[PDB]
Parts: structure tokens; C-alpha cells; sequence
């Protein structure tokens, strides 16, 4: 048969942070503080925030992310994307803010579709160590334990 | 097409039973004694139908008798035995278990369970030594002898040199060169005290005259129900299960039955460190190393596990992958729920518990999502209104009036920093409960918690708002504009230092304080952060009704709100207060300066 | 006498091969790919001498096509294969295996080393299939059908309605009802991530439109020279290794060559995961639980270990305990030892490691011992002398001055509170360099190590003897009887909070300082183990030439050893050195309320 | 063969402590500093400190010692004996202060014998929780993480 790769796949997670959603939108928006949990950011745009359709390398350029969609302290779309990934794979991150004015938080839905099937416990894995953790240590949004 | 039954190498399947099966080599005992004490299992079954059985050997026991001077390790039992066929068929076959034959010809409802259900542990014995010498004797047999190298074959031979015994076999094991460590008398004794401890029959080994002590003193105490079970029995059986030298604080003997059955004696210590949990088949130790079987946070209690339908794996070292785990985590989590339950009832006994388990009742609250509630309850804390004896959580909702809508509580490093906190007067004066957290992982289950019976928890050193009448919140907006300009001028001396400086109605005594910004880490949560081995925004508020305040009021009036002899004193305050409220004091040394300022202006020198 | 041959229980022993052995269910494909690395590396050694023998089928791969409509898994390869007697002999008998046979069969200096040495990993397939159809083909015979429903016996049937393979063997995996998980691509492809990744041979999956996709790109690096591994194939190395996606910081890639040889290519990542060694053998995963294999203060360092002379067991998913993994674990901590020596060389690169691994590497010189001398080396601090850049403990010897026999350092809760501190300018004055500690792991590791080149570790904040020459000491010794009135007066006030009152001169410009003493926990010591999630005496020192301290001396000259004015200055002073000193505050209610006094006087109230 | 026991073995620890060999020598002999880390002790005498040829229960009374012989912040010799222990067996303890000046600790070599070869380990994993790591976390003499 002919040689090629294969399906996608999708997970779902759920993390809680101790943070009004005005100030986690901007968490993944700013560089200055971009840079901050992730201590390895290459940046191809002057402007200080990030736009729609403004592409930016993470983690020593392994990792490709571009926003395309958001709303205000509400959606953040992005397309995100592994350099140890082959062309045709590409997936997109659907970020959905839950915040709880009871309890003084907010939950952010992930809907995280397009990875590889090989890949779904790799970005999970990930996720909560350079994505989840990483800004609960830095910025203090939550015990860590 | 042609049609073929299976085969096996013998010269080779010797080998792989042998050497790649078990990890360890002292488990030959272990299998020894289980063989034995299937032995005893037969001749006892066959006594309950003839007494005559045990005319020969009336005792039932299992004697071991090292020989370093002649490099043999003697086991003998006084089971039912070996007849001449049984030493070829059910000895000289690999995979063949004659016990598992006999647990299948008996009645339907027999209370004997046997250990032996596989047919290979007997050829265990061949990684200490290099010959077996096996000698059997039947009541309807002669005394035959079993030898054999672990080669491809094996000799029986009519015993016709050794002594005339009654029933029973001995297992003379000529142990190898580098295997002499099983003569001894520690290493015999750490092997069954390791796997063989609960043996219900007495295994006697014989140490230097020449006399024979009893390795198994301690019976098991899974097979008697909790109500003939003294409490003096628990404590020795606690003692012999763990090396602890205290008794125990409470015993829970449970029993699950149904579709799994399985007993459990679960152990609390009287005092914490800062796997335990064995389990038990078919009276034998068979691992204490799953960590799946009880959750980490629940790691502080001991004690065993008895069950005899787990999927045991062939060197008996382990189990394998399944789904029968989960189900005796979820038993053993709601009784030892229930177990803390019934210390709950007792107040003598609970205190001991708490005392010296508060860490993990805490983590449960901050990892486990399932019994959170349920470990809430289990929670004592102080508070303003019980300030010698521990209030629960329970007890915390029935003090509060009909117009109180959340729980307050407050951090701090410890309880004489609490107590006179700036923070209580104001909730005092509402009488307004407030409890008290002096251990690092409080804060850590308050955040997870997040509720009592629908009560919200809220720390009051973090930022909240009380309710007031709307004629009082007409004074005080009418208030906080008179002190604005007084607000503003502070926040240009402090910079960055704080968020923001507004008036705050909180604060009756103290002059000044340092709140948080609800959210993130607290004053006390970073503290705990910046000082693990292994591992926010804050609010400055002022109090307009004390006399430091009003005087720094009229300053900014004068034209005094850049002035420099103000700034030697607003600074102060602010790190001052900082102290007070529980945030780290950054330079220490400058705010000492400042202070011994003041000192050398009260002994008038300058 | 009567020798017996040892017999096996056809219908016993292939269930104890299957339902108590493996306890998990995924290794059959573990095993099905190793057994067809074996043929394809048969027909490959075949190849040399007889380059015909491809003829039939040039490429070498394993193929997996999965079929959920018939719910077979088929796995094809295109080894040597198996003839008509060898599906009987090598296939048919349980423990026979005819690759360890041939592996005794080779040349003088073969390079080929095989996986399967047991004969018992065909069987596992029958954990999730009720009955296979193995289907080979080999160059010197016919293609047969090798059919069994893991009963008593098989049948052999010449193939005629399968496809006409070139050469290989293709076997039809029926898998059961309750076991059709591995009819999906995400679990197959689970189980060659986690097994057999690194199989030097391609390995196929069929992905669903019909196309194929190659699981084992990823080559291993123990194989080739390390001399010729360029600087990018070991990040793509680590990325298979590990789910991390930074690149990794440091390579070590050596091979040991003595009695026990191994191959090992531990990486160093680029942050803190806060097991991550794997073991490897012949090119198949064995295991990653290895306790021994590496310490657990180094437990940030990830790689993979590639042995050949290991005790496998029958299931191949842990090794025999021969006392042999601590000869791997001395030469695992010998060549990361160089490696970080390798680091240190570089300035940039030590600044990126030194700055992620701070603590892991302050945690060995805590608790293991016999490299501790060797991290001593490692460890970088700031000083008076290296504010801005960090300095090393032998870089600190170089620039002692002659008449300096002790390493003298300070603890701390941040570094901008001991920079500032009054514990320095005593030191400063000799030109004695004091290092800095800011973490709370520092103390851990001067307190185990205690000597470095000679020189005796020595706090500052701990009580200590500074050399002074005999013109000062006797002015000493004559000031100190003319304070002692004050010392005993500033006794009485404090109470038990000191224990004792004693004019120091290593304080300069601060009034009072507060030191724990000689022996037990220092000042900062205390406040990190009160502030652990899982988890005293002091020493009142005044300076004599300060103007706080003189002023101090005319009071009780006057008659005001208990004079009201001279006990709140007393007690403001002890709760200020207190704070310098690292200490905490019994009560910040108390000591705010004193100041607020000062405050009150300050601005003229009444 | 009659029914008996068996033989004694002996052990030997010598933990280091951050104390000096004075201070040291009165915790084990200060009934209020006893009582400090032990949380459980029965003493029969009137004296504040313990004397020679007094016998005291330790830990709800399973531990059973009495101080035999004692020279001055030098030696400390002690009669160990456990409740569960038969009656013959009575394990003689001593215990030698070393004071080490130039790194200011106090190693305490423990030379223990009668102890039982089937109670050797139980009686020395304990020691280091119930003697060794009580006193350092109690009175502050060791780093224990
Ligand atoms: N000491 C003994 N006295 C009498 N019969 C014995 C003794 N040891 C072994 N046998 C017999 O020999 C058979 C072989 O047992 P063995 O090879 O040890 O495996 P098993 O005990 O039957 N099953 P397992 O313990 O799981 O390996 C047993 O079933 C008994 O019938
Ligand atoms: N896919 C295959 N192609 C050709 N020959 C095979 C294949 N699988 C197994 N064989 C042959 O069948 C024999 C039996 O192998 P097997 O029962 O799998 O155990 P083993 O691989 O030999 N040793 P082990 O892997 O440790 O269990 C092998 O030695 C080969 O000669
Ligand atoms: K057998
Ligand atoms: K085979
Ligand atoms: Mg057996
Ligand atoms: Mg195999």
C-alpha cells in the first residue's frame, strides 16, 4: 500500500486557576508575560500584545502556536503545532473561559482537536507541566500540590 | 491436514521455572511451608471422617532443622504424605498439583482452603541447593525417598537406611556452595517472618542442647470474627505485623462478601512518620509493594489484607493487571471513612487521632474529590468563640446567626499570631465566628474545599465586602471621598508596593493593613511557597476612626502629601503593617534603620 | 534404584504460561514484533554468505493490518520463516526455541544478537485471541497454515486459499470479544511506543482509504558511534525517549566495556520534572521501575540503558535480583559526575543548568556520601566579592587570605535581606569573603558537608570566634566588666526569651543582633521547618560603640535597670534584632502597637 | 528437643547529632526532657533524673529500660527490654558520646547487645524513629528533611 500517516484525535481538559478571566485572557497574550511561564518564547511581531493570525515559536522553537480566533476574556483559538509533527498534521485549541464569581475562580474548558492519535497523552502530559502548572507557579494563580 | 499435541523441552522448561521465574531466592522456604501446610490440610480433612488417620503422628507440625556441618536443610512436616505414585505423578510432573486435585474430589462446601494450585512451586527449592533428598512416608505406603539434582530425571528409592518415621515427609536439601547463608538461624527466621508469619500450623525450627522454638506464636486473626476478638489480641497482632512499638490506636476488622470477598484488619498508629498495607492469600504473604491498593494521603494507616480470589501471578511475588484493585480501594476507603467516624463519636480518643494525623486528614480534603465532604466534617480547628478546645466545621454552622451567609477563617504561621490578629475585631464586633488555621496545609484543603454545606469559605485576610445598612453605607462612600485625596497621596509614596490604597471599615484598632487581592496565593500561602526544600497582588487599606490616621489626614491639607518628614513615617507604617498581616518584610535592615531612628529621638540624640 | 524422566502437564502448563504469567495483556504484540525481529535478523545472516535468499523478497519490515470487520489482527513479516517441521518442533512444543539454538550456531565473531532465548513469548497471543492462524512460507519448503485454539493440540494445514507470500510469516490474531481494543489505531500504536519503539526493523500499520505508516522511525543511538551522532539526532532521540518538548540540555553517551556490558545515553533536560531511566535489552523495553538502577537525588536526569548480560525473567518485564544493578549504578553516577565536570568547563552552558538543577544538585551532597566531595565542586553561590556573577567553593579558596582558615557563609530568607545584613561588616572589616545562601536546601548540604579543601564551613549567623590580636583583646576584656551591669539589667526585662546578654564586637553599625548559638538549627533553619506542609534558643549580642547602646549605659547608671521608659525601648530593640536576624515575631499585634506609640509621640499626640 | 527459644545477636549505630556531648547526656536522663520525645514514659522514682538502678517504661509500657551504669557526659549504659520479648532475653545498650570540636556535632556510637536475632532489625529501623529523628525534631538537633 502507499505510504502515509495517520488519523487526529481529541482530548478534553479542564483546568481551574485562581484568576478573574480579565487577567488569565492576558496571560496568554502578553508577551512580556508570555515569556514568563514559558522562560522560552521567539516573538516575529513588534506589537506587545498578540494579534489574530500572529504566529509565534515556544519552547526553543518546538512548539508553533498562532491565534486565530478570541474573543474578549471569553474564546481564545489557537493553532498549535509540534515541530516534531510531519506537514499535513495540525491541530487547534479551543479555549473556553468558566469563571465563578462564587468561589472566586475560573475554570478554563479546553477543547483541544486535531493531534495525532500517537500524540494525545504527549501534549496531555505536557499540558499540565508547561501550560497549567507553569502559570499557577510563576503568576500564583493556585496552590500547587 | 495432520494433527499435533502440544509438547515441552523438559531439559529446558526445568531451567525457566527455576531460574527466570522468581526475582528472589529465599522464597523456597516460602513454598516449603505452603506445601506443608497443604499436607496438614489433607490429613486433617481425612480426620474428620477417621480418627485413625492420626494414630501414627497425633501432632501436626512443620520442624525445620539447618545443619551447617553438613550442609542440609531439613524440612519435615507430618501432612498426609507421598504414596509411591504420588512421588512420580503428582511429584515428578511439572504443572501437575495434586493439591488442586484434592480441592476439586472433596464435597461441595468444605471449609478447607488450600494454598498450592499451580504444580511448580515445589521445583523452587533447586535455587539454594543443588540435590533434594525428599523422603515421603503414606499411613497406606512404605517410606520412600525422593531424590533428584534438578536434572532430567529422578530416582525413588525404598528408604532402607534412614529413620522409621510416622507420617510425613522430610525434605533433606543439600543447599549449594554459595547458598550456605540458609543455614543459619536469623536468616531462617527473617524468611518466615517475612512470608510464612501466619502459618496456622506451628513451625518449630530447631537452634543451638538442641531445642525447638515456634517461628508463628502470632495466629491470624482474619479468620475469627471481631466479637470473640480481644482487645489485647489486636495490640500483639499490630506489634507483629509492623515494628512498631506502640499498640495501636484503633482496630478495623471488616468483611466484604458477595460477588468479592476479602478481609481486611486496617491498624491506626498512635503517632505519624512525618508499602504498610499486606496482602494475604490463602494464608501467605504475597506482596506489600501496591501502592494502587490504598490512595497516599490514606498511606498512614497498617494493617492486612485476606482474600482468596485474586489472579495471583505463577513466582506468587505479585498480582496481575485487573480490576478487582479498585474495588477493594473503594472498601477500603468507606470503612476507614466510617472507622474515622466512629474516633469522631469519642472525644478522649479523638483527640489522640487528630493530634497526630492532622496532616493527612487534610490532604484527603486537598487530593481525594469524592470524600471531601465527608473529611470536612472530620476537621477540628480553634476560632474566636472556642479558643481552648477544637471546634468542628459542624459545630461552626450552629453558632452562626440567621443573617450570616459564609464561613471566615484566617491563616498565619501560628496561633498566637492569629489570635490577636487586626483582622477579628471587626468580625467580633458583628459576632462573627472566625476560625483559626496554624499548620502550613490548611490553606492547601481550604482551597479545594471551597464549601461547607453550602456555606462559602472566605478568608478574611484576603479582600471580601460584610453587609451593612444602606444608611451606613451612605456615611461611609461619603466618608472614603474626604479621605481621597489622603488615599492618592499614599499610593505615589508606596509605588508599586501595593495595588492600590482605598479606606477600609474593617479595621477598628490597628492603623493601617495589608490585604490581598482575592485571588492567588495569600500573605501565608507564600510564605509556605518560598520555603519548600523540594519546590501575589496585595491591597494597602487604612483605618479612618484611629488617631494616625486622622493626623496624616491634616498633612496632606497643609501642602505636606510630597512632604519628606511624612515619608519617614508612612513607610514605616506600611512595612509595619506589613508584619502584622503576615507578608515578608523585604530589606529588613532599611525598616531597622528607621526604627532605631525613632529610638536615638526617644534618648534625645541625634 | 527406579529413574523417572521429569514429565509436564500438556493441558496444566499452557495455562500457567498464559493466565498467571504476563500480567499484562498488551505484551503480546511485544512479542509477536520481537519474534519477527528474530526471523528477519535469521534471513539477514543468511544474506551474507547467500545473497539468493532475498530473491524471493528484497524488503525486511513488519507489517500489522487490522481488520475490525472479521475483528482479526493481523501481523505479517518477511523473516526467514518457519518449514513444515520447524512449525512443530520450534513452534508446537512449549520451552523449545529455535532461535536460541541458532544463536549457538553461529560463527566465530558474530554481531547478530537475538531477542528470544525462552521458547514461551508465541504463547502469549492467546491472551487476547482465542485461536490463531499462523500462515509461513521459507525458502526450502511450502507454505503451510499453523492453526491452534490454545487447547491440547494444533493442526497443520497446507496453505490454498491465502495469499502466496514471497517469504516470511503471516499470522491471523482472532482476538476476543472482550479484548477488540487492539482493533484501533491509538491502542496499537501505544504498544509499540511503549515496547518495542526502537526494533531495527520497520515496522507497518495499516491506517484507515488504505495506507501505511511507519511506527519505528525513530532509530536508536546506543547502536551507532558516539563519536558520530551529530548534535540533532540526539534532541530527536530525546524527544521519542521522553514526552518532553524541550530540546535537551547535555548528552552523555558512554559504554562500559568490563565484565558487564552496557550502553547508556543519559540526557540532561532544560527544567526540573518537579521512573525517567529506561531499560532496555536486545532492542526491546524491558522496564522503567528500576529502584536501584539510579539514586534518587538524581532522579532529573532521563536516558536509557542498553544492556545485553541481564537476568530476564519469563515475562521480561523486570530483572532477577543477582546483586549486579549496583555496578550500573555506580558507573550511572561516575560518568554524570564527569558530565557535570564537562558542564562547569563551559560558562554560558553551567549558568542554564546550575540555574534549573539548583537544588538536585545540593540534594546529593545532603544525603549520598561518597560523592560528595565531587558536587562540593559544583555548587555556586553569591558573596560580597561576587554580588553579580555566582561563584564556585574553589574559586572562594583562591581568594582567602593567608591568615582566613574558615569558609564563612550566611543563610537567609531572600538574598536582598542578607546583603544588608549586620552579620557581614564584621567580616568586610578582616576583607573576609561570606558567601550567600538564599535557598532553603543550602543549609542542608553545609551541614553534611562541613569542610571543603580543608577549610571548616563556619555560619556567621551561628556564634563564632573571630581572631583579634592582644592590644585588642585586652581592650576587650576591659570594656566587657564595664557593660556588664547593662548585660545582666537587659536580662531581667527580656526573661527567659534569651539566654543570655553578651557584648559582641562582630556588630558595626547595627545596635543588637540576635544569634541562636553553637550547636542545633540556626535562625533560618527553625523558620523553614515551621513552614513545611509536612512538618528556639537565641542569643542577645549588643554593640558597645554603638549611640543607641551608650545611651543605653547611662540609664541603669542612674538607677533604671527596672525603670518603665527603659523596658518598652528594651523589648522594641529585641523584636527589631529578631527581625534582622531572621527570626519570627512571637506576636505582631504587640510589636506593632509598641511603634504606633513611637508613631503617636512623633506626630505630637496627646 | 523441648520447646525454648533462641540465641541474641548484637548491633552497633552511632548517629550523628548537632548537640553537645553535655546537653546531649541530659536528655536521656531529664524525665521532662524524656517526655519531650518520647510523648509516653512511666517513672517509678521520686528523683527528677533518672539514677542507676532505676527502672522506667517507655511508650505506653511495651518498653521496658532501666540505667545500669553512666559516667559523666561520656557514657550512658541502659538495660532495653520489650513487653513482647520472653523472659531470658534482656538486651544491654551502651551508648558512648564522641564529641567532634572543629565541626561542633556529637556522634553517639551505640553499642547494643541482647538483642534477639529475631527482633535485631525491628529494634533498629525503630531506633531511628523513636530515638534518633524524635530528638532532632523535638529539641532541634539535626536537619531532617
Ligand atoms: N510436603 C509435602 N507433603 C506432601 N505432599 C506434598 C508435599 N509437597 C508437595 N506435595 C505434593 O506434591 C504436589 C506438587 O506440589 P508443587 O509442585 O509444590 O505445586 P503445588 O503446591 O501443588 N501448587 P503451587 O504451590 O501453586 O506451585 C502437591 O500438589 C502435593 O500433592
Ligand atoms: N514470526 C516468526 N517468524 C519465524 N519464526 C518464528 C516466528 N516467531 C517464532 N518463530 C520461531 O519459533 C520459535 C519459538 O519462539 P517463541 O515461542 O516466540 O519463543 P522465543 O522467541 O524463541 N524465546 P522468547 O522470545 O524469550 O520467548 C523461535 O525460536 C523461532 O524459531
Ligand atoms: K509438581
Ligand atoms: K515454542
Ligand atoms: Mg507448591
Ligand atoms: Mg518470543
Amino acid at each position: 500500500p502507499q505510504n502515509g500517516s495517520g488519523n487526529s484525535t481529541s482530548i478534553y481538559l479542564e483546568p481551574t486557576f485562581n484568576v478573574p478571566s480579565s487577567e488569565l485572557y492576558e496571560t496568554f497574550l502578553d508577551k512580556q508575560r508570555i515569556l514568563a511561564w514559558t522562560r522560552s518564547a521567539q516573538f516575529f511581531n513588534s506589537g506587545p500584545k498578540l494579534e489574530t493570525k500572529e504566529k509565534f515559536e515556544l519552547f526553543g522553537g518546538n512548539v508553533i502556536s498562532e491565534l486565530v480566533s478570541c474573543e474578549k476574556d471569553k474564546k481564545l483559538v489557537f493553532h498549535w503545532k509540534l515541530k516534531d509533527w510531519s506537514a499535513p498534521f495540525n491541530s487547534t485549541i479551543e479555549m473556553t473561559f468558566h469563571e465563578s464569581q462564587e468561589f472566586h475562580e475560573t475554570k478554563l474548558q479546553v477543547k483541544w482537536t486535531g493531534i495525532p492519535v500517537g500524540e494525545e497523552d504527549r501534549v496531555r502530559a505536557n499540558f499540565e507541566e508547561y501550560y497549567v502548572r507553569s502559570i499557577k507557579l510563576t503568576f500564583g494563580f493556585g496552590a500547587v500540590l | 491436514g495432520e494433527t499435533f499435541e502440544f509438547q515441552a523441552e523438559i531439559t529446558q522448561l526445568m531451567s525457566l521455572i527455576i531460574n527466570t521465574v522468581y526475582s528472589n531466592k529465599e522464597i523456597f522456604l516460602r513454598e516449603l511451608i505452603s506445601n506443608a501446610s497443604d499436607a496438614l490440610d489433607k490429613i486433617r480433612y481425612q480426620a474428620l471422617s477417621d480418627p485413625k488417620q492420626l494414630e501414627t503422628e497425633p501432632d501436626l507440625f512443620i520442624r525445620i532443622t539447618p545443619k551447617p556441618e553438613e550442609k542440609v536443610l531439613e524440612i519435615r512436616d507430618s501432612g498426609i504424605g507421598m504414596t509411591k505414585a504420588e512421588l512420580i505423578n503428582n511429584l515428578g510432573t511439572i504443572a501437575k498439583s495434586g493439591t488442586k486435585a484434592f480441592m476439586e474430589a472433596l464435597s461441595a462446601g468444605a471449609d478447607v482452603s488450600m494454598i498450592g494450585q499451580f504444580g511448580v512451586g515445589f521445583y523452587s527449592l533447586f535455587l539454594v541447593a543443588d540435590r533434594v533428598q525428599v523422603i515421603s512416608k503414606n499411613n497406606e505406603d512404605e517410606q520412600y525417598i525422593w531424590e533428584s539434582n534438578a536434572g532430567g530425571s529422578f530416582t525413588v528409592t525404598l528408604d532402607e537406611v534412614n529413620e522409621r518415621i510416622g507420617r510425613g515427609t522430610v525434605l533433606r536439601l543439600f543447599l549449594k556452595d554459595d547458598q550456605l547463608e540458609y543455614l543459619e538461624e536469623k536468616r531462617i527466621k527473617e524468611v518466615i517472618k517475612r512470608h510464612s508469619e501466619f502459618v496456622a500450623y506451628p513451625i518449630q525450627l530447631l537452634v543451638t542442647v538442641q531445642e525447638l522454638e515456634e517461628l508463628n506464636k502470632t495466629k491470624p486473626l482474619w479468620t475469627r470474627n471481631p466479637s470473640d476478638i480481644t482487645q489485647e489480641e489486636y495490640n500483639a497482632f499490630y506489634k507483629s505485623i509492623s515494628n512498631d512499638w506502640e499498640d495501636p490506636l484503633y482496630v478495623k476488622h471488616f468483611s466484604v462478601e458477595g460477588q468479592l470477598e476479602f478481609r481486611a484488619i486496617l491498624f491506626i498508629p498512635k503517632r505519624a512518620p512525618f508499602n504498610n498495607i499486606k496482602l494475604y492469600v490463602r494464608r501467605v504473604f504475597i506482596t506489600d509493594e501496591a501502592e494502587d491498593l490504598i490512595p497516599e494521603w490514606l498511606s498512614f494507616v497498617k494493617g492486612v489484607v485476606d482474600s482468596e480470589d485474586l489472579p495471583l501471578n505463577l513466582s506468587r511475588e505479585m498480582l496481575q493487571q485487573n480490576k478487582i484493585m479498585k474495588v477493594i480501594r473503594k472498601n477500603i476507603v468507606k470503612k476507614l471513612i466510617e472507622a474515622f467516624n466512629e474516633i469522631a463519636e469519642d472525644s478522649e480518643q479523638f483527640d489522640k487521632f487528630y493530634s497526630a494525623f492532622a496532616k493527612n486528614i487534610k490532604l484527603g480534603v486537598h487530593e481525594d474529590t469524592q470524600n471531601r465532604a465527608a473529611l470536612a466534617k472530620l476537621l477540628r480547628y480553634n476560632s474566636t468563640k472556642s479558643v481552648d478546645e477544637l471546634t468542628s466545621l459542624t459545630d461552626y454552622v450552629t453558632r452562626m446567626p440567621e443573617h450570616q451567609k459564609n464561613i471566615y477563617y484566617i491563616t498565619g504561621e501560628s496561633l498566637k499570631a492569629v489570635e490577636k490578629s487586626p483582622f477579628l475585631d471587626a468580625l467580633k464586633a458583628k459576632n462573627f465566628e472566625v476560625l483559626f488555621l496554624t499548620d502550613p496545609i490548611d490553606e492547601y484543603a481550604f482551597t479545594q474545599l471551597k464549601e461547607f454545606e453550602g456555606k462559602t469559605l472566605v478568608d478574611i485576610t484576603k479582600d471580601f465586602e460584610l453587609e451593612e445598612t444602606d444608611e451606613e453605607k451612605a456615611e461611609r462612600e461619603k466618608e472614603i471621598k474626604e479621605y481621597e485625596p489622603l488615599t492618592k497621596a499614599l499610593k505615589d509614596i508606596l509605588g508599586d508596593q501595593v495595588e492600590k490604597v482605598v479606606v477600609s471599615y474593617k479595621l477598628l484598632d490597628a492603623p493601617a493593613a495589608i490585604r490581598t487581592g482575592q485571588f492567588g496565593w495569600s500573605a501565608n500561602m507564600e510564605r509556605i511557597m518560598k520555603a519548600q526544600a523540594l519546590r501575589s497582588k496585595k491591597t494597602f487599606e487604612i483605618s479612618p476612626k484611629s488617631p494616625i490616621i486622622k493626623e496624616l489626614k491634616k498633612r496632606v491639607d497643609e501642602g505636606g502629601a510630597q512632604d519628606k518628614t511624612v515619608k519617614d513615617l508612612t513607610n514605616l507604617l506600611f512595612e509595619t503593617a506589613l508584619l502584622t498581616s503576615g507578608f515578608s518584610l523585604e530589606e529588613p535592615t532599611s525598616f531597622a534603620s528607621r526604627i532605631n531612628r525613632l529610638i536615638s529621638l526617644g534618648l534625645n540624640i541625634d
